[PDB]
């Protein structure tokens, strides 16, 4: 007898699977995508953006800092001394 | 002790206080949500 009409009806599997979800995040964030990220950081500007740049930066964390910043403390302290002395 | 008696003590208390404050603040509001941030988008891309 004659065939029935589901196999040519389609409308719920676009809500029927897991990867729609998926799918309608991926087409808003890939379509809207960049490339590449914008920054790691970059603002300190006065001629220490270069000191952010080779010590705060992703390329290292290193000691470098850490001495430069000490430095400051103990030129104040130091200067002050002969100030109180 | 010079360091333990001054006669400074409610002048440096205040200013002292002021720092508490102005730092619970500045975690509370700025820089705690900056470091949700990447625990919420780590969730995003854990969803992708």
């Amino acid at each position: 007898v004659s065939t029935l009409i589901p196999p040519k009806v389609v409308s719920s599997k676009n809500i029927g699977s897991a990867p729609n979800a998926k799918r309608i995040a991926n087409v808003v964030h890939f379509y809207k995508s960049l490339p590449q990220g914008p920054a790691p950081a970059i603002k300190a500007n006065t001629r220490l953006a270069r000191y952010k740049a080779k010590y705060f930066d992703g390329d290292n964390a290193s000691g470098k800092p850490l001495w430069h910043f000490a430095l400051g403390i103990i030129a104040f302290g130091y200067s002050m001394e002969y100030y109180f002395h | 002790m010079p360091q333990l008696v001054p006669f400074y003590f409610m002048n440096q208390l205040t200013y002292g206080f002021l720092l508490m404050i102005t730092l619970l603040i500045l975690f509370s509001q700025f820089f705690l949500p900056m470091i949700l941030r990447l625990y919420v988008s780590r969730l995003f891309i854990s969803k992708l």
